[PDB]
RNA sequence: AGUCGC
């Protein structure tokens, strides 16, 4: 689905830096440093933006975004 | 169904990569319900002329 | 569904009062006081301020159940001094800490910093 | 009275985002409670009541509305001013105890839309908006600041709502959580031994255990006592930092005068029979 | 008693009788009322299939071979 | 009246409030998804 | 209210309780009568039935309540003792090394229930107030309950060290007048065992006070357990380097020795042992090499593990799990074995196509080297899932036939 | 015309066979979906070796 | 490795597996054959080899981990679990929820759970890439302590943090579908969609008929409930049979219109209109529900640990870590040894590495990269204690925890089988004709059965009034007459 | 000899410490779907009328 | 029926 707003462990925000770390993988692809860069220290911040997949640009694709 | 214990509900040796080792319910259909490997396949059948 | 709406966790029910005292009558002179509608964050504070004064002979809390809000504190003094007076005594006294470190604070702040507001 | 401590402060480090600093000569009960205060008890505003006009989105309706009640809350105006719903005694919402928003978006482009909270819109005055350069075209710029993204859409979606964001603290659900993180550590060369290491040289000593700056490693103390708490406050940017410490320690205050005044209430009225 | 193939409030001439389907009762709206012999359709009720099997069906002790085509099954 | 119907692709109004065949008008389609009411209906955000 | 749960395989499974009204949508139920009724909480459900008149209210108050259903005379030993996770709190807890402040002891006091109100004398009156762990241990216990033995776990020594004039080994259970003198409570007192102090207190004191016993013993130690804490990770399955050379060099010689065991099998030099036949003489001596083998390395195992350990703390109080288990995850899995003989050759005289014909060897037959934390080889995964079915099943085909 | 016979969904009999993501995606087809089992009276019935 | 090489140029070239097979490298080998075979294990054993073992081999394996079967490879480590252990996984991975297809918005299917925020797992297998599951997630990454904390966890429950369900995590929406048709049906009876009225039909439940539309079913968006009838089917049934006047009211048609025993909450989604195979008009409608993880509610670790959520604690009183990262789950310690799961404690110690490296961990199980004391090592470069524990702080008293407690990331799943579906009483209910006894399923809202077994429970326990209320004056009880001179009823 | 009962229920089971051994804890809704048949007495017929 | 729960 989409990217959920404030990491669920902490209580960081997070959504925020989901678009700026698109751009950073096409840039630098070190992944550590991509997040480093964003700001997530903490892991369980990491794993947040780590582990998630954005599905909705797959959904997105139904012709049919009026039902 | 039901009352019989046997030999076919036991993982046999001949399954190793032709049926995936644990994956078969935990009822009593365990063992006799069983699921295909990963890399296994299944022969479609030919004519032997 | 069971679950209670979540804000009646910390409001007093209107049929309900937020402290009350009873004795016990297994030793003289000690008290039970119960606090409804209040949790860890108060009940622990108020152990740690009473077990400090030497009056004092036994001050314990405890949550009855976890699903439950209120605690209850079983406190003891000497005869010679009320153990309800030692009780309010350490909330007031717990209120001037936190009042002097409050002030300490706000004026940490106003040392030589910058960007405080 | 002759025995109560002396609670001092100490601030080591301050920015726009956290708060670092160590307290000296209290209780850890103290230290603990109100770090239980940061995290619930600081009250702040969010959004509580979602109502829907239309949503052709590519997302269910609680969803929308789910995620919409976690986006930040500039509060650095003080809540203060804007009272609760309960107390507050108008017919359910009004100005005075509640904050009105709107969005109003719809994907007309042959490009995908993001909808973010820039687009959510405050009818209440510029001191209660979303976190989204409502302040700062900051000199230290991240080419982004987009707050947060409530939504993906594409050509001929539509999503039409309003929204009333009230006070309400930590206690009662998360969304109302002031903190980001909230960092607490004493007593870090174990010298109390409150923790026991087997093997005890397997451990990395933390930032605040360079007081030996000897691989010694954790030397013993049996008169001791807990002392000098470190703190690090991280806000969410709901708050400012150092206002959300200077609220907790005025919420406890309030919190237990009022004990204290129900205690009162106790033998005042209706006078206590104990004796 | 044959005087009712649905009328028995004893206090009032009967207005309407309401089924309480769950609590397995007759009520009447403007008293209290429980006039009682459940049942809340005798259709619903054979359904006693469920942990047991169900589409072979061993509870079917009534087949119905569309009867409304013909002149009697 | 119930006259409303979004198509199965054209996603026009039926239109139809009455017993006639549910067939979208112009769109061959004839699944017709239901619109929602103008009913207000509330969402806590919790 | 009785509560049951099916299948209802004796008595104890279905006993009268006194409904606690809470939110959300569950039956709690108080931990230590878990085993009686085998449940878990692993998701099972529980029916409740309500009677519905004064007679049967009554009959179920009397006759079927659960501080009634305590000894069971099935087997005249209690149903139901101190489990789980209190368990390994209360080892943990009266060893003679735990020391507590006036604040700890204080809030312990708190939540015990038949408390008289007078805090006792700490052990320990200078430097500084001390409480030592069996002395809060004495309030729980009720009036004069008085046990004796009962030590009985792996420390101090398979009886003859004690009777080397007792030099305070520290595991002996002695309780008199019901306050706990010495020595660590674990399965062997406080368990379902038949010599226990739960069953001295029942029929002591009778089984009302019993009841408030178990309540109160549960709640105490839990509070102590959540300052003292209790874990398990990788650190609990880690020996050292001297126990892991040792444990492969063990089961190198294991290994060579069969070689020559079979060796003198294909030379023929072998002759059967009496009332046999030559495979199943090969077969008794190949099996004694191979557990004899396993039981060493595990032996060895045991010895290795040091006293902090988590892992060893849960057998060793009786909590889960038993010594066997350590064995395998520290040092080697073991024989896997069917209808008890080694894994049959399944193929043309082999085991698997990746073995030669013919290979007794303990490898291609069954025998698996590694431990849970090493992993286990293909061929060895494969063969323990052999062995794991065995169990699968028997648990499928024994439920049937116990319950005709 | 003789009579109509299921479609194993997904086959090269199904109309599905030949399409790429993105007519599959357009029919509202998800591209994922494995396939192979039949469509009977609106019941996705899949056959067991 | 020339054949490697157009295998990698299959980006941009017709190069296949089957070119592959046409080279002849590789065989395909049925059950019977895989008997004469001589087999290497792996390219590394048929290299080292010299008086090794033997040199006679034929085939060789592209790799052993293949042995498992689909929802086996979603489990990771599993040589370091106890065998049956792996078969419960296998069972419950096959179980969990999350997101089942991605078109699944315009699908009617019965009954579906679908998931917030799915996240591919931080350790995975290398199988794992071919099942698409990075595309469909089932469950999310906890951080989790296996400690005792509370109590609360013993036996198989889970403290969970409630700040972390309320934040979003592991919320899901349901969907249930109800269909309808209007069928022609009979002689001269006939059915109907349209909105029933007191006035004019036999039934009216006591249900709010209200709730539905002037077209005879309900709209999208409405809250609906328990007791509301969705939607409105009649059937005109006497035609006028009963010759005469038998008119007062209600007599024209019967109501047996579809309403909710299923879904006792919920909104309207979606109502969809149109006619189905047979030509009649037909519906079908769908409900969307929200499940918040509550204490009842089953979870599992990807290595056959099954436990419900036995209370939930605000973030306050979570045990808490250095920077406070508190925990979303604690497991309870007992469960770990007496199961021999060891593979879920790698699993959280190569979490903690990959989440913190920033690199998605290896999990597959044959390989020779011995793993445990490789992984312990990256993770003391980091700075944690080398081997994963942590001290946590008690989250009550603030106090410090004295022993330490393991926590780390590990993929764990919201199953299907959840509290709120299961949970079921009654109070007098419908009567069965055939025995004049209470119902059996809760979808005719029925009783539970005393049965043999739990009849000889009390026998043994001699309450005889209480065996005699359940076997007769709580379900069935009747008088009957029966003449003296003969023992016959009649 | 054994058939379905009336005044019965069925839920998930969860471990709860701070009960005593012989309580159990019972959801609200079953506890207000659950009825018990008290008989009226001279005294705490002012208690029932109240309820 | 089958699937499935313990
Ligand atoms: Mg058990
Ligand atoms: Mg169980
Ligand atoms: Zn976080
Ligand atoms: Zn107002
Ligand atoms: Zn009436
Ligand atoms: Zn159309
Ligand atoms: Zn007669």
């Amino acid at each position: 689905m989409i990217i959920p707003v404030r990491c669920f462990t902490c209580g960081k925000i997070v959504g925020n830096k989901w678009e700026a770390y698109l751009g950073l993988l096409q840039a630098e692809y070190t992944e550590g440093d991509a997040l480093d860069a964003l700001g997530l220290k903490r892991y369980c911040c990491r794993r947040m933006l780590l582990a998630h997949v954005d599905l909705i640009e797959k959904l997105l694709n139904y012709a049919p975004l009026e039902k | 169904r039901d009352g019989k214990l046997a030999k076919p509900r036991q993982l046999h040796n001949t399954l190793w990569g032709m049926v995936c080792p644990a994956e078969t319910p935990e009822g009593h259909a365990v063992g006799l319900v069983k699921n295909l490997a990963l890399m296994a396949y299944i022969s479609v059948g030919s004519q032997p002329s | 569904m069971n679950a209670p709406p979540a804000f009646e966790s910390f409001l007093l029910f209107e049929g309900e009062k937020k402290i009350t005292i009873n004795k016990d009558t297994k030793v003289p002179n000690a008290c039970l006081f119960t606090i409804n509608k209040e949790d860890h964050t108060l009940g622990n504070i108020i152990k740690s301020q009473l077990l400090k004064d030497p009056q004092v002979l036994f001050a314990g809390y405890k949550v009855p159940h976890p699903l439950e809000h209120k605690i209850i504190i079983r406190v003891q003094t000497t005869p010679d001094y009320s153990p309800q007076e030692a009780f309010t005594n350490a909330i007031t006294d717990l209120i001037s800490e936190l009042s002097l470190l409050e002030e300490r604070f706000r004026v940490a702040i106003k040392d030589k910093q910058e960007g405080i507001e | 009275m002759p025995y109560a401590n002396q609670p001092t402060v100490r601030i080591t480090e301050l920015t726009d985002e956290n708060v670092k600093f160590i307290i000296e000569n209290t209780d850890l009960a103290v230290a603990n409670s109100i770090r239980r205060v940061f995290i619930a008890e600081v009250p702040i505003i969010a959004i509580d009541w979602v109502q829907i006009d239309a949503n052709s989105s590519v997302l269910h309706d609680e969803f929308i509305a789910h995620r919409l009640g976690l986006i930040p809350l500039i509060s650095d105006d003080i809540v203060d001013k804007l009272q609760y719903s309960r107390d507050c005694t108008c017919e359910e919402f009004c100005p005075e105890c509640s904050v009105e928003f709107t969005l109003d978006v719809r994907c007309n482009e042959d490009q995908t839309r993001h909808v973010t909270s820039r687009d959510l819109i405050s009818n209440s005055p510029r001191v209660i908006p979303v976190t989204s350069r409502n302040r700062d075209n900051d000199p230290n710029d991240y080419v982004e600041q987009d707050d947060i993204l409530i939504v993906k859409l594409r050509k001929g979606q539509e999503l039409r709502l309003r929204a009333y964001a009230k006070k309400g603290f930590g206690k009662e659900h998360a969304k109302w959580n002031p903190t980001a993180g909230v960092a607490f550590e004493y007593d870090p060369d174990n010298a109390l031994r409150h923790t026991v290491y087997p093997k005890p040289e397997e451990w990395p000593k933390s930032e605040y255990s360079e007081l030996d700056e000897d691989e010694s490693q954790a030397p013993y103390d049996p008169n001791g006592k807990p002392e000098r708490f470190y703190y690090n406050v991280e806000s969410c940017g709901s708050l400012r930092p150092e206002t959300i410490v200077l609220s907790a320690l005025s919420g406890l205050k309030k919190k237990l005068s009022d004990l204290q005044t129900q205690l009162s209430h106790e033998i005042q009225s209706d006078v206590l029979t104990i004796n | 008693l044959d005087a009712l193939p649905r009328v028995t409030c004893p206090n009032h001439p009967d207005a309407i009788l309401v089924e309480d389907y769950r609590a397995g009762d007759m009520i009447c709206p403007e008293c209290g009322l429980v006039v009682g012999d459940r049942v809340i359709d005798v259709g619903s009720e054979w359904r006693t299939f469920s942990n047991d099997k169900a589409t072979k069906d061993p509870s079917r002790v009534g087949d119905s071979q569309n009867p409304l085509l013909s002149d009697g099954d | 009246q119930p006259m409303i119907y979004i198509c199965g692709e054209c996603h026009t109004e039926n239109e139809i409030k009455s017993r006639d065949p549910i067939r979208c008008r112009e769109c061959g389609y004839r699944i017709m998804y239901k619109k929602r009411t103008k009913r207000l209906v509330v969402f806590d955000a919790r | 209210v009785i509560f049951n749960r099916q299948p209802t395989l004796h008595k104890m499974s279905m006993m009268g309780h006194r409904v606690r009204i809470l939110p959300w949508s569950t039956f709690r139920l108080n931990l230590s009568v878990t085993t009686p009724y085998n449940a878990d909480f692993d998701g099972d459900e529980m029916n409740l039935h309500l009677p519905q008149s004064l007679e049967t209210r009554a009959e179920i108050q009397e006759l079927a309540m659960v501080p009634r259903m305590i000894v069971t005379p099935q087997s005249n030993r209690p149903v139901m003792g101190i489990v789980q996770d209190t368990l390994t709190a209360v080892r943990k807890f009266t060893k003679r090394d735990v020391f507590l402040e006036r604040g700890e002891v204080m809030n312990l006091l708190m939540f015990l229930s038949t408390w008289d109100g007078k805090v006792p004398q700490p052990a320990i009156l200078k430097p500084r107030p001390l409480w030592t762990g069996k002395q809060i241990f004495s309030l729980i216990i009720p009036g004069h309950i008085n046990c004796i033995r009962t030590h009985s776990t792996h420390p101090d020594d398979e009886d003859s060290g004690p009777y080397k004039h007792i030099s305070p080994g520290d595991t002996k259970v002695v309780v008199e007048n019901g306050e706990l003198i010495m020595g660590i409570l674990c399965k062997k007192s406080l368990g379902t065992s038949a010599g226990s102090l739960v069953h001295i207190s029942y029929l002591e004191m009778g089984h009302d006070i019993t009841r408030l016993f178990y309540s109160n013993i549960q709640t105490v130690i839990n509070n102590w357990l959540l300052i003292e804490g209790h874990t398990i990770g990788i650190g609990d399955s880690i020996a050292d380097s001297k126990t892991y050379q040792d444990i492969q060099n063990t089961i190198k010689k294991a290994k060579q020795d069969v070689i020559e065991v079979i060796e003198k099998a294909h030379n023929n030099e072998l002759e059967p042992t009496p009332g046999n036949t030559l495979r199943q003489t090969f077969e008794n001596q190949v099996n004694r090499i191979l557990n004899d083998a396993r039981d060493k390395t595990g032996s060895s195992a045991q010895k290795s593990l040091s006293e902090y350990n988590n892992f060893k703390s849960m057998v060793v109080s009786g909590a889960k799990g038993s010594k066997i288990n350590i064995s395998q995850v520290i040092a080697v899995v073991g024989q896997q074995n069917v209808e008890g003989k080694r894994i049959p050759f399944g193929f043309k005289h082999r085991t698997l196509p990746h073995f030669i014909k013919d290979d007794y060897g303990p490898e291609s037959r069954g025998f698996v080297e590694n431990s849970y934390l090493a992993g286990l080889t293909p061929t060895e995964f494969f063969f323990h899932a052999m062995g794991g079915r065995e169990g699968l099943i028997d648990t499928a085909v024994k439920t049937a036939e116990t319950g005709y | 015309f003789i009579g109509k016979i299921p479609i194993m969904l997904r086959s090269t009999y199904c109309l599905l066979n030949g399409l790429t993501d993105r007519d599959l995606c357009e029919l509202n087809e998800c591209p994922l979906d494995p396939g192979g089992y039949f469509i009977i009276n609106g019941s996705e019935k899949v056959l067991i070796a | 490795k020339r054949h490697i090489d157009q295998l990698k140029e299959r980006e941009y070239n017709n190069y296949s597996w089957q070119d592959l097979v046409a080279s002849g490298v590789v065989e395909y080998i049925d059950t019977l054959e895989e008997e004469t075979v001589m087999l290497a294990m792996t390219p590394d054993d048929l290299q080292e080899k010299e008086v090794a073992y033997c040199s006679t081999y034929t085939h060789c394996e592209i790799h052993p981990s293949m042995i498992l079967g689909v929802c086996a490879s979603i489990i990771p480590f599993p040589d370091h679990n106890q065998s049956p252990r792996n078969t419960y996984q296998s069972a419950m991975g096959k179980q969990a929820m999350g997101v089942y297809i991605t078109n699944f918005h315009v699908r009617m299917d019965t009954l579906a759970h679908v998931l917030y925020y799915p996240q591919k797992p931080l350790v995975t297998t290398r199988s794992m890439e071919y099942l698409r599951f990075r595309e469909l997630p089932a469950g999310i990454n906890s951080i989790v302590a296996i400690a005792s904390y509370t109590g609360y966890n013993q036996e198989d429950s889970v403290i969970m943090n409630r700040s972390a369900v309320d934040r979003g995590f592991f919320r899901s929406v349901f969907y249930r579908s109800y269909k309808e048709q209007e069928s022609k049906k009979g002689f001269d009876q006939e059915e109907v969609f349209e909105k029933p009225t007191r006035e004019t039909c036999q039934g009216m439940r006591h249900a709010i008929y209200d709730k539905l539309d002037d077209d005879g079913l309900i709209a999208p968006g409405v809250r609906v409930s328990g007791d509301d009838v969705i939607i409105g089917k009649t059937v005109t049934l006497p035609e006028n049979e009963d010759e005469l006047e038998s008119t007062n009211r209600r007599y024209t048609k019967r109501d047996c219109s579809t309403f909710l025993r299923t879904s006792e909450t919920g909104i309207v989604d979606q109502v969809m209109v149109t006619l189905n195979q047979e030509g009649y008009k037909f519906c079908k409608i769908r409900v969307r529900s929200v499940r918040i993880p509550q204490i009842g509610d089953k979870f599992a670790s990807r290595h056959g640990q099954k436990g419900t959520c036995g209370i939930q604690y605000r973030q306050e009183d979570m045990p808490f870590t250095c920077e406070g990262i508190t925990p979303d789950i604690i497991i309870n310690p007992h469960a770990i040894p007496s199961r021999m799961t060891i593979g879920h404690l790698i699993e959280c110690l190569q979490g903690k590495v990959s989440a913190n490296k920033g690199e998605i961990g290896d999990a597959t199980p044959f390989n020779d990269a011995v793993n445990v004391q490789k992984i312990s090592n990256l993770l003391s470069d980091y700075g944690y204690h080398l081997r994963g524990n942590e001290v946590l702080y008690n989250g009550f008293t603030g106090r410090k925890i004295t022993s330490q407690i393991f926590i780390g990331p590990t993929y764990y799943q919201r199953l299907k089988h959840m509290v709120d579906d299961k949970i079921h009483s009654r109070a007098r209910g419908p009567i069965q004709i055939l025995n004049r006894q209470p119902m059996e399923g809760r979808s005719r809202d029925g009783g539970l059965r005393f049965g043999e077994m739990e009849r000889d429970c009390q026998i043994a326990h001699g309450a005889a009034q209480f065996l005699r209320e359940r076997l007769f004056e709580a379900s069935d009880p009747y008088q009957v007459h029966v003449c003296n001179l003969c023992g016959i009823m009649a | 000899m054994g058939k379905r009962v009336d005044f019965s229920a069925r839920t998930v089971i969860t471990p709860d410490p701070n009960l005593s051994i012989d309580q159990v804890g019972v959801p609200r809704s079953i506890a207000a779907n659950m009825t018990f048949a008290e008989i009226v007495t001279p005294f705490n017929i002012d208690r029932l009328q109240e309820l």
